[PDB]
RNA sequence: GGCUAAUCCCCCAUGUGGACCCGCCCCUUGGGGUGUGUCCAAAGGGCUUUGCCCGCUUCCGGAUGGGCCCGCGUCCCAUCAGCUAGUUGGUGGGGUAAUGGCCCACCAAGGCGACGACGGGUAGCCGGUCUGAGAGGAUGGCCGGCCACAGGGGCACUGAGACACGGGCCCCACUCCUACGGGAGGCAGCAGUUAGGAAUCUUCCGCAAUGGGCGCAAGCCUGACGGAGCGACGCCGCUUGGAGGAAGAAGCCCUUCGGGGUGUAAACUCCUGAACCCGGGACGAAACCCCCGACGAGGGGACUGACGGUACCGGGGUAAUAGCGCCGGCCAACUCCGUGCCAGCAGCCGCGGUAAUACGGAGGGCGCGAGCGUUACCCGGAUUCACUGGGCGUAAAGGGCGUGUAGGCGGCCUGGGGCGUCCCAUGUGAAAGACCACGGCUCAACCGUGGGGGAGCGUGGGAUACGCUCAGGCUAGACGGUGGGAGAGGGUGGUGGAAUUCCCGGAGUAGCGGUGAAAUGCGCAGAUACCGGGAGGAACGCCGAUGGCGAAGGCAGCCACCUGGUCCACCCGUGACGCUGAGGCGCGAAAGCGUGGGGAGCAAACCGGAUUAGAUACCCGGGUAGUCCACGCCCUAAACGAUGCGCGCUAGGUCUCUGGGUCUCCUGGGGGCCGAAGCUAACGCGUUAAGCGCGCCGCCUGGGGAGUACGGCCGCAAGGC
RNA sequence: UUCCCGGGCCUUGUACACACCGCCCGUCACGCCAUGGGAGCGGGCUCUACCCGAAGUCGCCGGGAGCCUACGGGCAGGCGCCGAGGGUAGGGCCCGUGACUGGGGCGAAGUCGUAACAAGGUAGCUGUACCGGAAGGUGCGGCUGGAUCACUUUCU
């Protein structure tokens, strides 16, 4: 089995985008889906949808990129330049609202998991709560 | 190492070892000169350097460089040593303070006088 | 021995009350109430003397101070791994203000430890302090808090309180007194002496102020303290002058010998005027007390200054200390002379052996300035122990491999709980310090007032995504079934042919052998070469590979038996049963060791022949251990892919081994090569990762000393870890 | 065109770079220094057993043996447990010194050969084992981190 399904996902995505895949499938879990929603809403992916690869539930994650480019190497810029796991089995990271980070002076996001559900570093700061710092994305 | 490992063994702090067992850390130590030889520098250099075996109050005996143009240290001179090796004479790690006790200051010195115990040239 | 007072001791009484035993009630560990029984009080003094003051007794409560207990936190060494008998607990006592093995009887046989017991080292802890962007590192001096000690060890007495620094008792070491029996003493109080040391002050003034003890008070005591003294030891403030002065004195230093520099710097001119001399001269000090009032509230008056004739104000008034380091790069500042691997410099790199910006001096210059340098030590830079924030193919670093304990980590869905996690409120977080603001000394240092923070912990309430836990469910992980497959995987027994050596027989004759060339050697007791027969040991040609099997080491004729791993198909069964794995256990090439056996060939040592300058080698002829088998040890290695195991993700092309399929091709497992993206110091790696990621283990931290020494463990030893 | 000398181009190995007349290894000699083992002789700690045991609290006695007494009891005194400390025997650890002894680091120009680096002139390295003035040689097995296609010959 996978030891960390969220990191598995964050990477399937990190990988897929580096070779400009169209979409990418990841085994499904409510928690994973919950993270995609933030991912979608903040405009990092085009969105996702439940599908059934073989006989088991996955989540096509439609990736998104910038426009073709000039000079050598026309490959487009990435929407997801950076996506990294923070809390991990073996080293869970929890923060208080006063301790929620600020990814790239705001140009990026942190996805916390609170008792008020999965939120971004703002949705969390707004609702005045903290929790498990899941990852940062920019 | 894994975090579990750092939790199990942790990092190990670096213990810095001295280059001046002038004991008590002390800035200086007093001693009496046993021998008052001369030594040959290593490879790149050549000359007759003035050293001095010293028996310290520290309860130690070590060679100490005698800086300056010319000295006056016999076999029973009361000397004060300080840290400071001499890169050329392996084994010499301290300097005698010219201007304290028996080791007279350097004469006709006019530049770096304080470093050689030579009082401000009289007259105007 | 004798006399004697009391707020000294005792007896009887009174009993608000309180203590004790027993019972009852509430309450809940010994808290509060109630009843009977018993037990327990006291001190007088002064008067402005018959009414106040000071004091006494018992009890309840407050306030302050403190004892004991508990959670969590608190350095180094595992080259310290087992520790423990009052030890762990129980019953009953003793003891105390009080719980408790605190102590004692008796009973039980427990308690502690890799989450580091026990042992060894080191050390008062904290608020804070220094450093750092922070995290962190280092640190605990002054000041404030707690602890401990008072020559060293032990002990109790008195008391609200001590096991008592200037109280007592004993032992010990020391100093002093001694009419030798025996006594006296303890500066880690202030000041001072001496010793040690690189180094740390006055045998000062005062009790005026704040604080303390006793007293009704007057007041006494206070080396606590308030001051002064010494030391640039630190911090802050200040002075050694200000303005004008030559297309620029002299001297000195360079020079292209024209001139350039020190430099408006100096002399001079004018101005101010630190020091010093006069005059004045303080805040800190208003209470205690006395008078009025009521000994209260309130009002009034008096005394009191160590610092000190100091601060400060006013008058007068001189132009009057500058040093230290550095100038090759890092690093700001350059020239002449001197010296010639010398004398010397040196933080690192290095500099000096005839024209040295690096040694020494001088001129000039940079830096800083009552200081400047040096040494020592702490943090920094050092993401160089990397939590923030590092690494291990070839740089130091993957454990020789497996099995597996603890531990760390854990797929999808639902539910309860709410330990972690998060939120709110609240308490706590002393003062000083730190931060901000305003303010007091002419400023500042310093100081006052005020404000703002703060992690952690306690309490109450709340949330439930993630982690945890419990309960239920699932099949995508893992395992199992059925049917197929490939293989030098392992163990035991048997067995085949080639060759070498030896022995026997035949036939045959002068050499064979060996090298660069030779010789030693073997051969007429007939060798070599050839044929036939026999014995024995060891190893398996071709197939054979660029191949296969195994966890590694490793595994190769053929046959049988016993036995391990593994791949594919079918989706059949279980239902997260998983990954990793400190220690443990097992395996582990060669050489080597022990016992016994074997011994053809080969061959350390060794014996000889050559070679060479020598030749304890290379070459040649011999040859013992060993190489082989059994059993038992050893436990190493370039034990290598120099690449730990597992899982998911990220172009392809090509060769190949083994399986399945609709069999040009597809699909699974393994072995190679070239390469996408990406990674890498580069080389290179690249679905067989050295890519992108998660989990767990092992390991690295400059080189030599050294895989050494010591210790421990293991081994018969060699020697291993 | 094999060989000797000089040279040109490509390639390969290299530990060389005032560049093979390069580099470099170990023994030994000389000097300075730190250090291991170590008979014995000193100093210290600690633990076990047995023995002696001050002060003091506590316990028992306190009697025709003492003092007080309102006869209840108190004090003196005595004995005992514990007890600082000391002694003896043994056990373990540390420390100073130490005859004798092992190797090590460092020090311009001493000695011996030539092991390594190029196929280093016998490829090297390696674990082990024996042997040798020294580097090292040889045996067995392993590795590639070995050059090309297939007499011997030191040094600077
Ligand atoms: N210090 C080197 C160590 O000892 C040995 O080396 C030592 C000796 O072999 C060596 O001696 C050399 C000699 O080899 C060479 N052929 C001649 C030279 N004169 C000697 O030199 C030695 O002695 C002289 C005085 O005579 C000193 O001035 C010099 O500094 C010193 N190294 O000097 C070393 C001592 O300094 C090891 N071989 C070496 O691997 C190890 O690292
Ligand atoms: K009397
Ligand atoms: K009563
Ligand atoms: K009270
Ligand atoms: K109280
Ligand atoms: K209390
Ligand atoms: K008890
Ligand atoms: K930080
Ligand atoms: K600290
Ligand atoms: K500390
Ligand atoms: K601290
Ligand atoms: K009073
Ligand atoms: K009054
Ligand atoms: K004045
Ligand atoms: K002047
Ligand atoms: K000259
Ligand atoms: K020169
Ligand atoms: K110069
Ligand atoms: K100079
Ligand atoms: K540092
Ligand atoms: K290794
Ligand atoms: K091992
Ligand atoms: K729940
Ligand atoms: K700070
Ligand atoms: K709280
Ligand atoms: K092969
Ligand atoms: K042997
Ligand atoms: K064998
Ligand atoms: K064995
Ligand atoms: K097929
Ligand atoms: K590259
Ligand atoms: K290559
Ligand atoms: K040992
Ligand atoms: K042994
Ligand atoms: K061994
Ligand atoms: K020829
Ligand atoms: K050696
Ligand atoms: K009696
Ligand atoms: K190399
Ligand atoms: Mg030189
Ligand atoms: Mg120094
Ligand atoms: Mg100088
Ligand atoms: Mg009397
Ligand atoms: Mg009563
Ligand atoms: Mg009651
Ligand atoms: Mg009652
Ligand atoms: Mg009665
Ligand atoms: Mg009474
Ligand atoms: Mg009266
Ligand atoms: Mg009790
Ligand atoms: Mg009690
Ligand atoms: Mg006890
Ligand atoms: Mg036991
Ligand atoms: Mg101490
Ligand atoms: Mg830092
Ligand atoms: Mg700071
Ligand atoms: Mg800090
Ligand atoms: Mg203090
Ligand atoms: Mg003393
Ligand atoms: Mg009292
Ligand atoms: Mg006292
Ligand atoms: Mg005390
Ligand atoms: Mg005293
Ligand atoms: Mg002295
Ligand atoms: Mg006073
Ligand atoms: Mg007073
Ligand atoms: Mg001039
Ligand atoms: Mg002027
Ligand atoms: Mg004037
Ligand atoms: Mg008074
Ligand atoms: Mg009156
Ligand atoms: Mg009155
Ligand atoms: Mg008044
Ligand atoms: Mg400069
Ligand atoms: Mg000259
Ligand atoms: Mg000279
Ligand atoms: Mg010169
Ligand atoms: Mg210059
Ligand atoms: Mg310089
Ligand atoms: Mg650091
Ligand atoms: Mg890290
Ligand atoms: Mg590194
Ligand atoms: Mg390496
Ligand atoms: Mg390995
Ligand atoms: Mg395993
Ligand atoms: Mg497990
Ligand atoms: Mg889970
Ligand atoms: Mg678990
Ligand atoms: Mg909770
Ligand atoms: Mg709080
Ligand atoms: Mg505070
Ligand atoms: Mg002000
Ligand atoms: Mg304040
Ligand atoms: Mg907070
Ligand atoms: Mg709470
Ligand atoms: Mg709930
Ligand atoms: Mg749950
Ligand atoms: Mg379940
Ligand atoms: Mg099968
Ligand atoms: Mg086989
Ligand atoms: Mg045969
Ligand atoms: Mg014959
Ligand atoms: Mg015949
Ligand atoms: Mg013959
Ligand atoms: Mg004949
Ligand atoms: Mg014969
Ligand atoms: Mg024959
Ligand atoms: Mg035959
Ligand atoms: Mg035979
Ligand atoms: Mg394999
Ligand atoms: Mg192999
Ligand atoms: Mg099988
Ligand atoms: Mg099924
Ligand atoms: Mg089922
Ligand atoms: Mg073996
Ligand atoms: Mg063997
Ligand atoms: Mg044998
Ligand atoms: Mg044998
Ligand atoms: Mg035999
Ligand atoms: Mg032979
Ligand atoms: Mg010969
Ligand atoms: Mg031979
Ligand atoms: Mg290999
Ligand atoms: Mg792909
Ligand atoms: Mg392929
Ligand atoms: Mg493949
Ligand atoms: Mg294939
Ligand atoms: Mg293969
Ligand atoms: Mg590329
Ligand atoms: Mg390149
Ligand atoms: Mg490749
Ligand atoms: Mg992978
Ligand atoms: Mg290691
Ligand atoms: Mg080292
Ligand atoms: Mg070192
Ligand atoms: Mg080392
Ligand atoms: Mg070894
Ligand atoms: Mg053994
Ligand atoms: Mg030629
Ligand atoms: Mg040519
Ligand atoms: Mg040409
Ligand atoms: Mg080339
Ligand atoms: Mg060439
Ligand atoms: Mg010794
Ligand atoms: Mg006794
Ligand atoms: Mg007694
Ligand atoms: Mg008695
Ligand atoms: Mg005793
Ligand atoms: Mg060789
Ligand atoms: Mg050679
Ligand atoms: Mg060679
Ligand atoms: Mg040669
Ligand atoms: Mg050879
Ligand atoms: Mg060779
Ligand atoms: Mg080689
Ligand atoms: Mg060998
Ligand atoms: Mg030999
Ligand atoms: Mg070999
Ligand atoms: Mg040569």
């Amino acid at each position: 089995m996978l030891t960390d399904p969220i990191a598995d996902m964050l990477t399937r995505i990190r990988n897929a985008t580096r070779v400009y895949k169209e979409s990418t499938d990841v085994p499904a879990s409510r928690f994973k889906e919950e993270i995609l929603r933030i991912l979608a809403r903040e405009g990092f992916i085009k969105g996702y949808e439940r599908v059934d690869v073989d006989g088991k539930p996955y989540l096509r994650v439609y990736l998104k990129y910038g426009p073709r480019r000039q000079g050598p190497d026309p490959r487009p810029e990435q929407v997801i330049h950076h996506i990294r796991r923070i809390s991990k089995p073996g080293r869970r990271v929890y923060v208080g609202v006063k301790e929620i980070p600020r990814v790239r002076r705001g140009l990026g996001i942190a996805i916390l998991s609170t008792s008020k559900g999965v939120l971004t570093d703002r949705e969390a700061r707004k609702l005045g709560v903290g929790g498990e710092l899941i990852c940062e994305v920019w | 190492p894994t975090i579990n490992q750092l939790v199990r063994k942790g990092r190990e702090k670096v213990r810095k070892k001295s280059k001046v067992p002038a004991l008590k850390g002390a800035p200086f130590r007093r001693g009496v000169c046993t021998v008052v030889r001369t030594v040959t520098p290593k490879k790149p250099n050549s000359a007759l350097r003035k050293v001095a075996k010293v028996r310290l109050t520290s309860g130690y005996e070590v060679t100490a460089y005698i800086p300056g143009e010319g000295h006056n240290l016999q076999e029973h001179s009361v000397v004060l040593i300080r840290g400071g090796r001499v890169k050329d004479l392996p084994g010499v790690r301290y300097h005698i303070v010219r201007g304290v006790y028996d080791a007279a200051g350097v004469k006709d010195r006019k530049k770096s006088r304080s470093k050689y115990g030579t009082k401000k040239p009289k007259e105007a």
